[PDB]
């Protein structure tokens, strides 16, 4: 979709909580922190 | 070059949330739910 | 859950607000409000703002 | 005198220095405009006087210059902080601002004259005509006058335990000068930084001078020593002004309760 | 007429809006009655130069502009953003009256984006200026035979003026590069030169006398609103109001709204005056516009019967009824009083 | 550089000195800069057509550079 | 071109529903695949054979 | 400019008009396409044709 | 204008002098001081979401 | 008015100055264009009937 700035993309698979697009979704999850997956 | 002159005038595409290969994942799914179990997926445990 | 009749409910609500809101918007004119204008400027003028 | 240069300080501007925009009337709207502010989270100076080295004078009123406004405050207990004096060139050529606070009068003066080296007001009136106009020599041409209630109502420090948080936003546009003014207490100074909470200035005067003005600079009220010339402990912040659209919150009451910038950070666009 | 037939189906139908019509028309303006001293600007024995031109603080007192359409046989009165009757009908708040001499060859220089030595170096003018410009010939008074000289140009500066911005700078100009610190050969020059007047010019040469007026239309103190008898206030009641120039119908009701003391105006969501201050004896009041709404009908059918029913939409029948001689909206038009029971529905 | 040159500085320096009798509110000086200023530009218009310009009709200059 | 952005500031907020129509626009497309397609809880897998 | 100004605005506010009718004939037959997915797919469909 | 002038490829023939895109607003330009065709470009704006 | 001259200028640098500096006395009254945007921007014809 773009270039994403402020949260960091890890190696898990989640629900999509905030869509971005092309299948990348964003969460506040766990200290706490925006996580893209 | 016809993208790229829409785009020069503030048109642009937002790519779909479910790419090609998660909708691909999906219908295989739906197709081993209606190879290897019938109906009775679509109502509960496979 | 009923994320729909409230979703309905606040584009209507969305709706008569930006009507209503819209009458801010100069368009161009001199002013918003037609008294004014009707009390500054002459009908030859007026008629076009 | 051979004062002695001090390094300048910066303090967080925090969420002040916001003033109504218009004289129009609004009540629980949430109002976005477009007009010169305060951004939040500024730096701003931290000039402090005092008397330095117990008995030296110290000359920390630089020409600051003016560029599109100021966001002068204060802490100030009692009546030692004056004058708002102005000048393209600050020389005797170039027309200049004045505005003193003898008393209880204001007495705005809008003339061009030569200027001392240290201006300075005297606190305590002169025994047995007075000497507080050390500050020039004598206006030449005189252009404007305006004499009214003394800017500020705030009422003296009396036992202590509380000062002044004199807050004024100057602002000078097409021919035009406003000034917005709000007072309150301090509760806690161990910081000697500005609170962190919301306050509302409101206008007082606008004068309609059209003069060129580049420079700011501020005066000090003191007497004589009780070496030399000495004053207290006192402390002003200056922060300067740039174009901005602010989002303001009008209560039901009709006052500013909280505002947001639109470009301080992602969320406050957002919002 | 709104089915353009002469026969009627059975059903409900909308034909039009309803709305009270204002039972007067009420005027309020300040009551303070000292004319304004435009005649002392107006007929001033000598006027200032053009590179210090005079600034005039005009307040309480109003101003009837008249005077200057009447007399003054010879006059340029070309105004911005405002009617010259509407002038003297509207209200004011900052008016400030300039003066200053000019020839007749520069007197187009006095408007907003225009170019011009006077123009960029003497008096300048915002591109958003509201006022008018007065000009007028000024050959006998200010032209000795031999010549007049009191009035001074500027010509030379480093720099263009804002709007709105007086310059009496004397210092030398830096016409070259070498700065001379006093009046030389090479370049050292002088900002601003001397006018020459005498009778024996031409027309376009003559010195004309040119008065600008400044002008803002906020209006929220109106502390020199124009000649307008102020008639008694009526509250609660659909009437005309001449607020300080807020021209409108509503019905102006007691507020408990708490003005500031600068705030004189109160505003809605959207750029509705609904809260207003009196121009005379300090009062907060609140404009509503008086009431209106729907009208429709509940005729059963031109073939069943000619008798109709009226519905008015949203519209409470106390305050609202058909008896009252106030005509709300067509006179002719009219239920009878007591012809059936008046029902009130949601 | 021919003449044309100290001409107009002649009359800047001299419309400046005009200016300055102006502001002095005095009158006969600035009405003897009248005559002599018109003098110049008499001068000019006589160069300018091809005559020759005069030198020791017009009065003495200053140190001009 | 700024000045005519500052002109069209007078335009009132008309930019504000047209982008607002076309970002539900695009959510109501995704939405027609995430119900369309997203049908099943479980991604099953046929066996080897 | 205010001219050209309304004609540009007038023909976006037509585009977006126009993307809305397609979105909800779009819409409308997603929502027939989910319906067939989940009748015949997921189960049997007794309905004709 | 406002844009990222490059070097372009697009041969102007001795009478062109401007050249336009589909977009039916100019792309090229040509110098009026020196014989050498530039293609004008905006610099990349793109948007932001949070 | 009848047999009118056509002055045809091309190839040249124009400035505007010089009739608004002299000729005091004129009627400057212009269509599709400003006079100071006359005097700024490129013009390629220009036709002179007096
Ligand atoms: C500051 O004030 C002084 C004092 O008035 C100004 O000096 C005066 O300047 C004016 C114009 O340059 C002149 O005044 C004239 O003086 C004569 C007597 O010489 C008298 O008949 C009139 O009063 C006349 O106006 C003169 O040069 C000078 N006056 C005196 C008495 O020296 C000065 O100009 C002022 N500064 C500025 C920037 O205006
Ligand atoms: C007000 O006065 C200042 C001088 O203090 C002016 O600043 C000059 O501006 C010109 C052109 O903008 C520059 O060439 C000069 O170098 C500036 N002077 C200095 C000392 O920097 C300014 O233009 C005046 N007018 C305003 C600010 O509106
Ligand atoms: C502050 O200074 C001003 C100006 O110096 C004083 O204004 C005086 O007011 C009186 C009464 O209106 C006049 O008679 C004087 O001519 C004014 N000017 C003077 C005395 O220089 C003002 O009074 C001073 N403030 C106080 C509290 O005295
Ligand atoms: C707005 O004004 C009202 C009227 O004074 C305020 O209500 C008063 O609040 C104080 C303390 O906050 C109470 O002691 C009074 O009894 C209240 N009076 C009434 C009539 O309610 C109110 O606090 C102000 N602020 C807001 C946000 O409403
Ligand atoms: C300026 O002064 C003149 C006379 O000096 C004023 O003229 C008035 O109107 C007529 C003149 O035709 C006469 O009745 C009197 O000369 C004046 N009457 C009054 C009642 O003033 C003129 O009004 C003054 N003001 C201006 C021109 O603005
Ligand atoms: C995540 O996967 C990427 C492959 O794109 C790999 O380079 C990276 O080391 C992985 N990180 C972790 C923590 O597994
Ligand atoms: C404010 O000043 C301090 C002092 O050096 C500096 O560290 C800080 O970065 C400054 N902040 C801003 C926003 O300028
Ligand atoms: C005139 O208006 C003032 C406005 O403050 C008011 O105080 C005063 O009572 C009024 N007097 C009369 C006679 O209307
Ligand atoms: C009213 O309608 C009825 C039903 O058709 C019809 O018989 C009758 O003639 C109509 N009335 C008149 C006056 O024609
Ligand atoms: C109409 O007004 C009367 C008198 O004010 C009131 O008693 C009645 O409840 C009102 N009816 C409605 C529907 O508001």
């Amino acid at each position: 979709a773009g270039c994403l700035i402020g949260a960091e993309y890890v190696n898990n698979s989640y629900e999509c909580d905030i869509p971005i697009g092309a299948g990348i979704c964003a969460s506040y999850q766990t200290s706490q922190s925006i996580i893209a997956y | 070059d016809l993208i790229c002159a829409q785009k020069f005038k503030g048109l642009t595409v937002l790519p779909p949330l479910l790419t090609d290969e998660m909708i691909a994942q999906y219908t295989s799914a739906l197709l081993a739910g209606t190879i290897t179990s019938g109906w009775t997926f679509g109502a509960g445990a496979a | 859950a009923l994320g729909k009749l409230q979703d309905v409910v606040n584009h209507n609500a969305q709706a008569l607000n930006t009507l209503v809101k819209q009458l801010s918007s100069k368009f161009g004119a001199i002013s918003s409000v037609l008294n004014d204008i009707f009390s500054r400027l002459d009908p030859p003028e007026a008629e076009v703002q | 005198t051979t004062r002695t240069q001090l390094p300048p300080a910066y303090t967080n501007s925090f969420t002040r220095g916001v003033y109504y925009p218009d004289k129009v009337f609004r009540s629980s709207v949430l109002h976005s405009t477009q007009d010169l502010f305060l951004p939040f989270f500024s730096n701003v100076t931290w000039f402090h006087v005092i008397s330095g080295t117990n008995g030296t004078k110290r000359f920390d009123n630089p020409v600051l210059p003016f560029n599109d406004g100021v966001y002068f405050a204060s802490i100030e207990k009692s009546n030692i902080i004056r004058g708002w004096i102005f000048g393209t060139t600050l020389d005797s050529k170039t027309q200049s601002l004045l505005i003193v606070n003898n008393a209880t009068n204001v007495v705005i003066k809008v003339c061009e004259f030569q200027f001392c080296n240290d201006p300075f007001l005297d606190h305590k009136n002169n025994k047995s005509m007075e000497s507080e106009f050390r500050v020039y020599s004598s206006a030449n041409n005189c252009t404007f006058e305006y004499v009214s209630q003394p800017f500020l109502m705030d009422l003296e420090g009396k036992q202590g335990n509380f000062k002044n948080l004199r807050e004024f936003v100057f602002k000078n546009i097409d021919g035009y000068f406003k000034i917005y003014s709000k007072h309150t207490p301090i509760i806690v100074r161990e910081p000697e930084d500005l609170p962190q909470g919301f306050s509302a200035l409101e206008p007082l005067v606008d004068l309609p001078i059209g003069i060129n003005i580049t420079r700011f600079q501020t005066l000090l009220a003191l007497h004589r020593s009780y070496s030399g010339w000495t004053a207290g402990a006192a402390a002003y912040y200056v922060g300067y002004l740039q174009p901005r659209t602010f989002l303001l919150k009008y209560n039901e009451n009709g006052t500013i309760t909280d505002a947001v910038d639109c470009a301080l950070d992602p969320l406050s666009e957002t919002k | 007429c709104t089915l353009k037939s002469f026969t009627v189906e059975k059903g409900i139908y909308q034909t039009s809006n309803f709305r009270v019509q204002p039972t007067e028309s009420i005027v309020r303006f300040p009551n303070i009655t000292n004319l304004c001293p435009f005649d002392e600007v107006f007929n001033a024995t000598r006027f200032a130069s053009v590179y210090a031109w005079n600034r005039k603080r005009i307040s309480n007192c109003v101003a009837d502009y008249s005077v200057l359409y009447n007399l003054a046989p010879f006059f340029t009165f070309k105004c911005y953003g405002v009617s010259p009757t509407k002038l003297n009908d509207l209200c004011f708040t900052n008016v400030y009256a300039d003066s200053f001499v000019i020839r007749g060859d520069e007197v187009r220089q006095i408007a907003p984006g225009q170019t011009g030595n006077i123009a960029d170096y003497n008096y300048k003018l915002p591109d958003d200026f509201t006022g008018c410009v007065i000009a007028w010939n000024s050959n006998k008074l200010d032209s000795k035979v031999s010549g007049n000289y009191n009035y001074l140009y500027r010509l030379f500066r480093k720099s263009n003026l804002k709007p709105f911005e007086r310059d009496i700078s004397t210092e030398i100009y830096q016409a070259g590069n070498k700065p001379c610190n006093g009046v030389a050969g090479f370049n050292c020059y002088f900002p601003l030169r001397s006018y020459s007047f005498r009778p024996t010019y031409g027309v376009g040469h003559q010195p004309y006398r040119v008065v600008v007026l400044s002008f803002e239309l906020l209006h929220a103190p109106a502390t020199v609103c124009g000649p307008k008898k102020s008639t008694n206030l009526v509250k609660n009641k659909c009437v005309n109001f001449n607020f300080n120039g807020l021209k409108g119908t509503g019905v102006l009701t007691e507020s408990n709204k708490k003005f500031l003391p600068f705030q004189q105006f109160g505003r809605d969501i959207a750029d509705t005056t609904d809260a207003v201050r009196d121009p005379q004896t300090l009062e907060i009041l609140d404009i509503t516009p008086c009431s209106f709404g729907g009208v429709s009908v509940i005729t059963p059918g031109t073939n069943t019967s000619n008798q109709v029913a009226v519905l008015y939409q949203g519209v409470n029948c106390t305050e609202v009824p058909v008896a009252i001689h106030a005509d709300q909206l067509t006179p002719t038009w009219r239920v009878y009083s007591t012809g059936s029971n008046v029902f009130q529905t949601r | 550089t021919n003449m044309l040159e100290a001409l107009q500085q002649r009359l800047q320096f001299y419309h400046g000195q005009v200016a300055r009798a102006a502001l002095e509110n005095n009158s006969g000086k600035a009405r003897r800069f009248g005559r002599i200023v018109k003098q110049y530009e008499d001068a000019i218009k006589l160069y300018k057509a091809g005559k020759p310009v005069p030198y020791d009709e017009l009065p003495v200059p200053p140190g001009f550079g | 071109s700024t000045e005519c952005s500052n002109l069209l500031l007078q335009y009132g907020s008309f930019c504000t529903q047209l982008k607002r129509a076309l970002t539900g626009i695009a959510v109501e497309q995704d939405k027609n695949t995430q119900e369309v397609f997203a049908q099943v809880k479980q991604i099953y897998k046929t066996p080897p054979i | 400019i205010d001219r050209l100004i309304t004609g540009r605005l007038q023909s976006l506010q037509t585009y977006v008009t126009q993307q809305l009718i397609r979105a909800a004939e779009i819409r409308a037959s997603a929502n027939l396409a989910a319906t067939k997915m989940s009748e015949c797919v997921l189960g049997q469909s007794k309905r004709v044709d």
